[PDB]
């Protein structure tokens, strides 16, 4: 997953978390307004190893990380599935729950017996429970960093979106919550581009001086 | 658990989702934790995880470890099996040699009643009542040997004047076995009640950790006897499989017909609570 | 239910 | 309006018994502290209300039966 | 053998001609058997194998298995030709209570020196010389309990006369995960020495299963209250993060400066043999 | 791009170029087995960052490496595309060429207008001058070597294959070789995972013993 | 028959299974350079017992087992050709086959009279049927022990082809599918010839040594 831009000699590559430090106001503005923009403007360039050009529709662009929504219908879809393949890999508690269910539905079913109409129905499964259950993200209380950790968490539940990008959001983040993002990514294997204008102390990052030269920088 | 694995196969043991994972080649297979009573590893070739093990010794299952030979090398013995046991090795140490001397008096009483049964069952009426007789003379500080005297003309009368304890045959082979497995069994039920398994109830001078879970596995050897003498022309091989099946069959206690697991634990937990009580109550256990 | 399962050579 | 009716009836029919409506709010108490369980064992932060027996015949969709061979049935 | 071979590191061991094959994902290692003496493992991740098991029981060494709390929870027992450190229990059992009064004297009075000392370094001269009264005046049997007594004053001084050990905050979760790790170490060494640790220092509470490490490890408490003291406004989280830096840091012994294991070992080693020895000398320790 | 199947505890990933050994021949030849039959048996799974399931369409298998037809209709016609891209880069080079194709199209226009027949035609391109020199890769001579690297290479240009798996294929090349072809995978950013059923010395490697434990080794 | 290469000393003779070790990574690949590029390249060479240099379309080279297809055109020829030929054998049933083919072709036709619509048709012929019928070599192989299995059947019915080769097949065998492979190609007499990198313990091999020195082994 390599992005190119003017201003560099060779396009970079992002593999897992990459922070990119731009010492640049105007370099950097101009190059947030071709990350929004993205789709309008040929300058800024990302493509996957097979040098095929992502959609902006595949670009996921996150600036405001508390405004962000994080429940959606698709996350919350894909992760009431998740639940039930928790639920389906112990035979155990897949069978105790089997067997509650069974009972609520003699109970609803005497009642509808018991009525004077004809009365049919077909079943009550576990996804109709989750739903019923109304399972969701909470964002009321985290803090930021819980829903920077959060947010890394359901990309994994979106399908569409190639590359998670975050705009000068490093800045609410310690230290260490910062080597805990990084590390978490490496686990998750997403690939995260962060844009600082001011460079992190003791993490790799990727600098652009205001001559525009790009280098490597440990710390 | 209610369930002996014996595993003789290579192939590697997990642990996931409270479920024991065997993983071969050929077939891979789950067993649930619960229903697990005793592991048994029968060759060298078995891969296991120590958290595996960590699962084990928190089930509180035994594990046991045999040889090349597949005979029974070493177990797993867990360091703490319940808090009662640093409150239970107080009154160990406050133990009295009367209670000690008492209760396994009686234990031994027990045994050589119930081989006076096998040989009345078994149809020898002089022999039977010879150690019928012996059990009557039974005392305290044993000076008359009638227990050893009873064990050598039970195994000479059984399997001939020839015959010794002291041989190599397959027949010694095997008593030496079931008495490692059922020692292997009482010793884990004496993990379980926490009292020290070193400390003996008939000699102080004995220093064994096998000594305590054999004091209370004397009654039971019997039981090993009639399929070692019913079986003693079959191989080896068909020896043990026929030892193995004990622990499917079932036998009669007194209070109902149990399981020889159930038997053993219910048994092991009268005896801790009468040492503790001082003899209230002495379990017998008849064939 | 089975009490004695063996995982290996059935003897 | 129909199924509202009918399910409104039906809730009213096991409001009429107090012991079989407490022995469902125990079930559902059941499950909701398992698959809240499983809730807890995942990394991702998750958020519940709860579970009602409106729910659980909506969720069961209960209705009349639609099996019509015949004009006159 | 002499080496003790301990496994923190998640690795798979082996047997091959009369060598220990241990393989990590760093480096590979071979270790003769006649070398190593105890075997520990101090994570679950570590796989072994049963041959390797039957080659140990041979070997005769004491294989150690731990929880992820890397609290020791069960032991490799042998059928035959059984471990020293089984014949080294007696002598536990055997523990006068005079020696037993002077170690746990010495242990206190080692603690609240510690104590003392510290409260020196942070400048509380009242309080520091308010303890080290106490320390001069502590007796056996503990009339005084000035041990109790120095406890207020320690932690009224360190985070202020509101603190105390009952209330529930972070500082006293953080000192309860601290007194967790140091128990984890002490009680990994009793069971290194063999010595059962349901047997206590202290004679009047039998409570804990722990009571003879938590009884060794309390001359070594003081350097957690320090960090727990800098830190204590940092959350629970970060508290621990740096109360998992103590055992990389290294600290001054007695006799040099050395990483706080081979303190432990060597603290834990003079203790027992000194308990069985019947006071040849008694390990000091000051921070 | 994890691949799982039920020998492993957990799924491992497969990130640029990895070495896989399985030391156990009836493991290996059933786990080939699954590879070429990977549609119709479900227990090899490979799944990529978003857990989804990729078809045996997306997976490429290459066993005999010299049998292998690296010329297709895809690869050439991208390659084509590629060498007019080229051509395209250098403004020079295509006016040159530019002029060339037009002298050559006045001489044929002045030939079509000395016919007596009304003749219409419309141009003659680059990549219409590509396809009549039939530019195409040259398998004939190439050593084994130079073929694997052609394939390392023309990977990029399929577009449906996800991952690219050799069995048994580092038997035939020298340690030396086999660094090449790492160092140039790390290039790529492809994702190649080699089978071999004896550990090569030297190299980063994931080793499967016979008692189906799985170490990373460093030679 | 035998195969010969600048490296050997003496051209060595490949008769039923023969195991072929390579010590040299570089003249492994050099080698398996040369089955392949075998027609361009004149430096490996293979002397029948006749001593006459033989075409590459008579050299059989089969490196990947589950890669190599059963069904081809040329082989679902051969096999159809040689049923028909097994069919022409026997006067009676062919004719037997020629009434049902005229029932079944008058059958048709009559239909086609029925229909509306003019329909002009030519002949049905046994060919044809079997082509219908979709007759070939059975696809299913459970593991790579069966296919090379087939592999030595399909060869031994191949009459041009007069060697087969693999290229380190060798090595998704076990030592006993090993024995169990070597005896069935002295039951089948089929010329079958193995390069491996590495030696294999316990069967009959050549050892080829980085000194280029060839040596029989058990
Ligand atoms: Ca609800
Ligand atoms: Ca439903
Ligand atoms: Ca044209
Ligand atoms: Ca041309």
């Amino acid at each position: 997953m390599k992005i190119n831009f003017s201003l560099l000699d060779e396009p970079m590559e992002v593999n897992l978390g990459t922070v990119l430090v731009i010492e640049d106001v105007s370099v950097f503005a101009q190059l947030v307004k071709e990350f929004y923009q993205y789709d309008e403007q040929s300058n800024l360039t990302i493509f996957d190893s097979k040098i095929r050009s992502i959609r902006s529709s595949e670009l996921l662009l996150i600036t405001d990380i508390l405004g962000y929504d994080i429940n959606t219908s698709q996350v919350l879809k894909l992760l009431h599935t998740d639940i039930v393949s928790q639920l389906n890999d112990k035979p155990e508690v897949r069978s105790e729950i089997d067997s509650l269910v069974s009972l609520i539905t003699d109970i609803i079913m005497a009642e509808c017996i018991e009525n004077e109409l004809d009365i049919e129905y077909d079943e009550i499964t576990l996804l109709e429970l989750i739903k019923a259950l109304g399972v969701r993200i909470e964002t009321k209380s985290c803090t930021v960093f819980e829903k920077i950790f959060e947010i890394l968490q359901i990309f994994k539940y979106l399908v569409k979106k190639r590359i998670l990008v975050f705009v000068n959001s490093l800045s609410y983040f310690s230290k260490d919550e910062i080597y805990q993002i990084l590390e978490y990514t490496k686990l998750s294997q997403a690939d995260v581009l962060f844009l600082e204008p001011r460079q992190i102390e003791g993490i790799q990052q990727f600098i652009l001086d205001k001559d525009y030269i790009l280098m490597p920088y440990n710390n | 658990g209610w369930r002996t694995v014996v595993v003789n196969i290579h192939s590697k043991l997990s642990y996931k989702n409270n479920h024991l994972i065997f993983r071969n080649s050929y077939k891979t297979e789950m067993i649930h934790l619960s229903e697990i009573d005793i592991l048994l590893l029968e060759t060298t070739d078995i891969v296991l995880t120590t958290m595996l093990v960590k699962r084990l010794v928190d089930e509180n299952i035994l594990v046991i470890f045999c040889d090349d030979k597949r005979l029974p090398t070493a177990f797993l013995t867990p360091y703490y099996a319940r808090h009662d046991s640093s409150l239970q090795i107080a009154r160990q140490i406050a133990w009295k040699e009367n209670v000690k001397c008492e209760v396994w008096t009686a234990i031994i009483a027990q045994k050589i009643l119930n081989q006076s049964y096998y040989l009345g069952e078994c149809s020898f009426f002089e022999k039977s009542q010879s150690i019928m007789e012996l059990y009557h003379g039974l005392e305290r500080f044993d000076p008359s040997n009638r227990e050893g005297h009873s064990a050598r003309i039970y195994f000479n009368t059984l399997f001939g004047n020839d015959f010794t304890r002291e041989s190599d045959n397959d027949i010694n082979a095997a008593l030496d076995y079931g008495y490692t497995l059922l020692l292997s069994m009482f010793a884990r039920e004496v993990v379980v009640c926490g009292c020290m398994t070193q400390i003996g109830l008939k000699h102080a001078n004995q220093f064994n950790q096998f000594n305590l879970a054999s004091d209370i596995m004397e009654p039971f050897r019997p039981i090993i006897d009639r399929i070692v003498y019913q079986n003693r022309h079959n191989n080896f091989v068909k020896i043990k499989k026929e030892l193995f099946s004990i622990f499917s069959e079932t036998y009669l206690y007194n209070g109902k017909e149990m399981y020889l697991s159930n038997i053993v634990s219910d048994y092991t937990k009268k005896v801790i609570k009468a040492l503790n009580q001082l003899g209230e109550e002495i379990p017998e256990f008849r064939i | 239910e089975e009490r004695l399962v063996f995982l290996g050579d059935n003897y």
